[PDB]
RNA sequence: CGCGGGGUGGAGCAGCCUGGUAGCUCGUCGGGCUCAUAACCCGAAGGUCGUCGGUUCAAAUCCGGCCCCCGCAACCA
RNA sequence: CACAUGUUCC
RNA sequence: CGCGGGGUGGAGCAGCCUGGUAGCUCGUCGGGCUCAUAACCCGAAGGUCGUCGGUUCAAAUCCGGCCCCCGCAACCA
RNA sequence: GUCUACGGCCAUACCACCCUGAACGCGCCCGAUCUCGUCUGAUCUCGGAAGCUAAGCAGGGUCGGGCCUGGUUAGUACUUGGAUGGGAGACCGCCUGGGAAUACCGGGUGCUGUAGGCUU
RNA sequence: GCCAGGUGGGGAGUUUGACUGGGGCGGUACACCUGUCAAACGGUAACGCAGGUGUCCUAAGGCGAGCUCAGGGAGGACAGAAACCUCCCGUGGAGCAGAAGGGCAAAAGCUCGCUUGAUCUUGAUUUUCAGUACGAAUACAGACCGUGAAAGCGGGGCCUCACGAUCCUUCUGACCUUUUGGGUUUUAAGCAGGAGGUGUCAGAAAAGUUACCACAGGGAUAACUGGCUUGUGGCGGCCAAGCGUUCAUAGCGACGUCGCUUUUUGAUCCUUCGAUGUCGGCUCUUCCUAUCAUUGUGAAGCAGAAUUCACCAAGCGUUG
RNA sequence: GCUCUGAAUGUCAAAGUGAAGAAAUUCAAUGAAGCGCGGGUAAACGGCGGGAGUAACUAUGACUCUCUUAAGGUAGCCAA
RNA sequence: AUUAGAGGUCUUGGGGCCGAAACGAUCUCAACCUAUUCUCAAACUUUAAAUGGGUAAGAAGCCCGGCUCGCUGGUGUGGAGCCGGGCGUGGAAUGCGAGUGCCUAGUGGGCCACUUUUGGUAAGCAGAACUGGCGCUGCGGGAUGAACCGAACGCCGGGU
């Protein structure tokens, strides 16, 4: 099989993404990253639930294709299969190399590219769950399940934003009152004060 | 459909060029070589002729190059020969070589070089150079600047040319551009150009309108008509007006009158009117909205 | 490459620019009777072998084309050498190559 | 190791800035330069001849002689515990009037002025720049508002 | 593991080095000969050169990754 | 100059 | 580097000499033949005589230089 | 007030659409005998002045795009120097100094040199 | 007898590169070039990374003029996805010999016209640098020329690479100097400028083998222990989808993840080459527990028997 | 490798031969053995193929096709 | 490089459906386009620091007056070079005497640490940048120790 991730677990490359360079790298084990019912509008799943890293740790693609699994497993049964929908916040785009051997020892050692794994840093979402806000406890325990597929350590945490929109709950609703913020299916469009005016005329009509 | 060209980030990596160049005016890979002086020379002004032409006048100056923009130190124009001797017709090749002869007499005159470097007092047409005189000041020294007119045989850039080397400057040139300057066997004749410089081509056209058509010749000379400019006084006519700039080239601008400081044009608006017309319009849009339903 | 079998330019004995002819220059016979020939043989004759290294590692896969020039003038009458970058191919007066004409 | 090329490693030093590439304004070519002027080289892409190298792209020299398109400057270059004073002949596309003398030519003209001026009022005024001192004793009203009240937040786990 | 050559109608091989534009034997199919089959005679079909992307006016050919197959080597204690 | 062979209940 | 002899129908080859004549064999194609591929025979299609120049009433031929191959002999940057 | 010629700076000057342009000017426009150049007087060259602002052009407009300039992001990110600081490490906190960038929200939309007109 | 040519490991002499995670094998990191590494001047290593070079060009060189490209949309007899024609949009998304980077829009591109500045000759300077060369390059100057109406531009290629000393040979250069006591004339030697090349690219003329081996040395350098490391090998946890008829955890346990251990092999080269005797077995001792048996026990999908799992535990055994 | 053959001969040295030149010198001709060409030879050194298809079920391949070399390992013998 | 839906039109189409047949219509499914949205780049970049690299902070400078020139020229123009004369409050802070020429040994195996950093799973591994160490160096402290912390040394007394 591959190595432990105790051997790629440190940032300490430079970023060596598959590129015209890096060439001859398998694909990625994480393909869907999105997934529940992601043909959901944003006024539906009001909860937001996060998954944020706590270290400057590499994150393989199979600890993110593994934990998306378990946390889905356990969403699907708490929730029914369409209650929430699940975005890993991580795309796996740094390449691991591996030292293969066939004697050479170390003469000419520049390693093949084994893998592939993420780079996260301290306070960044890994992976993010909308549903109804009285699913609010389902959600809490589905990341706890995922978080003992990942190295180290990383906290929990209920975001305030409304969904998975950047704008805050509590102000969203009064948005949609003055028509603030025009909801684009599963995200939503913010509508300024600035461009010509006949499109103003069209959505007061 | 297809990917929209002019798009924001089309806009956003967009270099214009440069404003003279966005009209078409100016020429920068010609510029660069016509007004730039050599750096061992040290503010040495490097002159040129600027000649110009255009549909009802032609525009001769003379400049030099500076940082904050070049500066004419002397100027003529076509429009100053009805002043002198000419009526009528004040765009042909003949207008031009008046306008070289008035931009390269009021400069010598401006120069206090009047009573030296005469130049050619009998129009001749072939080749004349103004060679230096020793003691006396050295004569003036300047280069045509075409500009984006294509410069072929006999074209008016070089008219004027004539008329300013006769005047008494030293513009290096040759004949091989000159309305006679022979394409296929390879020479110049210098019979011809003194023809063009006089006129003769325009009454040739004229004469010729005579046995074959009125109509045309009553619509093509209108103003030749309305001045009474027949084929038998074009060559004394120029030929006049060359004596009338050779003896008074001096310019005498026309009093600034006292002007009564109005506007026609049209006024920027304040920021606080476009703010407010579509407060009026937001309004008037509700307004309008409520009627209806 | 391709040089005209022509060339007007700078003749050093005429003192100006004029027309030369253009051939290519070639290694006249070795002399019996040089310097550097006859010291040579005095020490290869009698004993001890060969005296003088013989070059043996050949690398450089072409030479430098020379021409000769001459000067046509009927009283000029002067040669001299001009060198051009190496190339393998190389011909005096090839066909002109011309733009844009079938070709199969 | 590494090439001993003119050029390696000028990626970004003579290459144009953003939305300037293209022709160059001509006020580049009509600024002169007598001799001894401090000037400073910034080597410029558009214009491939006359290019100095890339170890003096910023620094700054005196000018020697003038020809047509160039001037020579006598720059100096540290080379490996030493400071040559080496001359290099740039075109002036790669050339600016060094503004870091002229506001000592400025100082100058005051101190020349200062001097033979207030000289017939026999006064004494002060002539060399002293640095940034000390600021003076002085007072701060604090009319009728008190100084508000600054407080350490709580903390609020941003993610 | 590194390196070397190879992949072209049903079969076995050219052509490749040196760019245009595809062959050889056999086999298959149809018609004839013979009572008949094979041989034999006449006529036809059948691949577009491992795969994908490049260079070039033009690529089986030149160039690059991938896929299969094979070989050489892998020694001194 | 060459030409191999054979389906058999009655 | 020196000497020799080669280069020519599609392959090969003759003719070059002691100059005005570019042919033969194989292969493609039509005919006549044979049960038949064949054998045999006839006809047509097939050649800047490696490249240039000199010189001739005429040169693939003679004279100089270049290119490719082969044989032997040479060998101080 | 403004224009033409030549410019400097080279988008605050660009781009899209709409409106209005007195006077001069710039143009459009009418023609091909001569000069010159094309397959073609469209372009280039040349000779003009019947018509016209329709366009180019100029000024203006757009909750305009862009651009320019601020605010905000933010003393955040990062960083110089220091410790027998923390932590298994990864990394973090403090001391001493310097200090950014999007999103977002504003303001702005050519200045000007020389010469010459027009408004006399 | 003396010369000449062939033959000649029978015999003689001598050579049989360097770099190098030991040497060989393989590479060329040995002369150069672009990006990166490289830490915002410059400089900066590794058998670091991704590539390139030993060329090509009578124009792909030099001017000047005229042009606008890629691609896309809409049209037009055959004509189609793709032939040609026309309009519109088009900041370069094309092109400029090649690797890459930079640069370039009335051009450095494309297309025409005329051409040889790719010529002749002093120095100064830059680059590598010892501040030496060679190469390459930049500013001039003196000539002779090209082009253009002219200003100008051009002494090769838009820039960064495409190349080579002494000695020798060869060719060109002059009403040249020397050839020996003087003169003439060949010849030869000089002076100057090109060329014939050293790619191990600051430049020897060069094949093996040694287990029959020798000497000088080297722990700068391998094969053994020992150290650091633990990829690998071995051993053990966490989460719990599932297996277990039913039933996550009696016993197991995927996808992942966290360690431990030095009884596997690697990696490394620190110690030893004026020597530490390098496989096994026999013999004999003691130690470790990650427990096979035995003593005491817990849990079972423990009815009894037999067998699993776990705990205290290395006292005593583990054979022919 | 070895050996045999030859003015039927391409190349080659000294010397001799001929010519040009004031002469050194140059050039041309002629020009041995050996090599090239052509035979012989393996109880001389040595060498002695590949890919598909095919028999009453299967397996197998006597036969077949093809590419091929100077020959394609025959008689024998074998995890010695 | 990359994830997800939205809104568009037949912009081409995949099987479709009443339609012979129609951009007539059908739900569609695709690409295509337009606003958005998640995630990145040693060999990407509009922006863009900290640290850093030049230069300047006078007497060799200023300001007058006049000559010389074959260079440069509309123009004793331009520039350069000469003379002559006049101006010291010495024109930022701090510190310190400098300049300069000969002759020249040893060395040209290095090694360690904070920070930055390449290969490697890693290493008391291999390779670099900057500064300081060790080597060449004792002393007090870290039990012990080439390098860590303190502090560098003539021989002694007192104090700290």
């Amino acid at each position: 099989g591959r190595r432990p991730a105790r051997c790629y677990r440190y940032c300490k490359n430079k970023p060596y993404p598959k590129s015209r360079f890096c060439r001859g790298v398998p694909d990625a084990k994480i393909r869907i990253f999105d997934l529940g019912r992601k043909k959901a509008k944003v006024d539906e799943f009001p909860l937001c639930g996060h998954m944020v890293s706590d270290e400057y740790e590499q994150l393989s693609s199979e600890a993110l294709e593994a934990a998306r699994i378990c946390a889905n497993k356990y969403m699907v049964k708490s929730c029914g299969k369409d209650g929430f929908h699940i975005r890993v916040r991580l795309h796996p785009f740094h390449v691991i190399r591996i030292n293969k051997m066939l004697q050479t020892g170390m003469r000419g050692a520049f390693g093949k590219p084994q893998g592939t794994v993420a780079r996260v840093h301290i306070g960044q979402v890994i992976m993010s769950i909308r549903t109804k806000l009285q699913n609010k406890e389902h959600v809490v325990e589905a990341l706890r399940r995922a978080k003992f597929k990942f190295p180290g350590r990383q906290k929990i945490h209920i975001s305030k934003k409304w969904g998975f929109t950047k704008f805050n709950a509590d102000e969203f609703e009064d948005m949609v009152a003055e028509k603030r913020l025009i909801p684009d299916g599963c995200g939503v469009k913010y509508i300024p004060n600035r461009g010509p005016l006949d499109k103003w005329r069209a959505l007061h009509s | 459909f297809v990917k929209v060209v002019k798009n924001k980030a089309y806009f956003k990596r967009y270099q214009v060029k440069f404003r003279r160049r966005r009209e078409g005016k100016t020429d920068y890979y010609a510029r660069k070589r016509l007004v730039i002086q050599d750096k061992n020379k040290y503010n040495t002004p490097k002159y040129r002729m600027i000649v110009r032409v255009t549909n009802r006048d032609i525009i001769c100056q003379i400049a030099y190059a500076r940082i904050e923009g070049d500066m004419i130190v002397c100027a003529a124009y076509a429009h100053e020969l009805p002043k002198y001797g000419v009526k009528v017709g004040l765009t042909n090749y003949a207008a031009a070589y008046c306008t070289g002869l008035l931009l390269a007499r009021r400069l010598l005159n401006r120069f206090g070089m009047d009573k030296i470097y005469e130049g050619q007092v009998e129009v001749t047409g072939d080749e004349y150079n103004v060679e230096s005189i020793d003691g006396q000041p050295g004569a003036f020294t300047c280069y045509l600047d075409a500009g984006l007119a294509r410069t072929t045989t006999g074209n008016k850039v070089f008219g004027a040319l004539k008329g300013a080397v006769d005047g008494g400057l030293s513009i290096p040139h040759s004949t091989k551009r000159f309305p006679g300057y022979d394409s296929e066997s390879k020479e110049f004749n210098a019979e011809v150009h003194r023809k063009h410089i006089m006129g003769q081509n325009v009454a040739d056209y004229m004469r010729y309108l005579m046995e074959e058509d009125e109509d045309a010749y009553k619509k093509q000379f209108s103003q030749y008509i309305k001045n009474n400019v027949t084929p038998d006084m074009m060559e004394e006519m120029y030929k006049k007006a060359h004596a009338a700039i050779r003896e008074n080239p001096v310019y005498e601008k026309k009093p600034k009158r006292e002007v009564k400081k109005k506007r026609w044009n049209r006024p920027k608006m304040s920021l606080a009117q476009k703010k407010d017309r579509v407060a009026q319009k937001k309004a008037s849009f509700l307004r309008a909205q409520e009627r209806a339903a | 490459v391709n040089v005209p079998k022509t060339r007007r330019t700078f003749c050093k004995k005429c003192g100006k620019h004029q027309p030369h002819k253009v051939t290519q220059y070639k290694k006249g016979k070795d002399s019996l009777y040089a310097q550097g020939k006859r010291r040579y043989d005095r020490k290869q004759s009698g004993y001890g072998g060969q005296t003088k290294p013989i070059f043996r590692k050949k690398a450089k896969t072409t030479k430098k084309i020379v021409l000769r020039l001459e000067c046509v003038e009927p009283n000029c009458r002067s040669k001299r050498m001009l060198a051009i970058k190496r190339c393998k191919h190389f011909e005096l007066g090839g066909d002109k190559k011309r733009k844009g004409q079938v070709i199969q | 190791t590494n090439t001993k090329g003119k050029r390696r490693g000028t990626r970004y030093m003579f290459s144009r800035p953003f939305r300037k590439h293209g022709v160059v304004p001509l006020a580049t070519y009509m600024r002169i330069y007598k001799k001894g002027d401090i000037v400073d080289i910034k080597g410029m892409g558009t214009v491939q001849k006359g290019m100095p190298h890339k170890c003096y792209h910023g620094k700054t020299g005196r000018v020697y002689n003038v020809t047509q398109h160039a001037v020579g400057i006598v720059v100096n270059k540290q080379v490996k515990g030493k400071i040559l004073a080496k001359r290099i002949n740039v075109r002036i596309e790669h050339i600016k009037h060094s503004k870091s003398r002229d506001s000592f030519l400025k100082r100058v003209k005051e101190n020349d002025q200062k001097k033979k001026e207030a000289k017939e009022k026999g006064t004494w005024v002060q002539l060399k720049r002293q640095p940034a001192p000390p600021r003076e004793a002085h007072f701060v009203r604090t009319n009728g508002k008190e100084p508000e009240l600054l407080e350490p937040i709580p903390y609020e786990f941003m993610a």
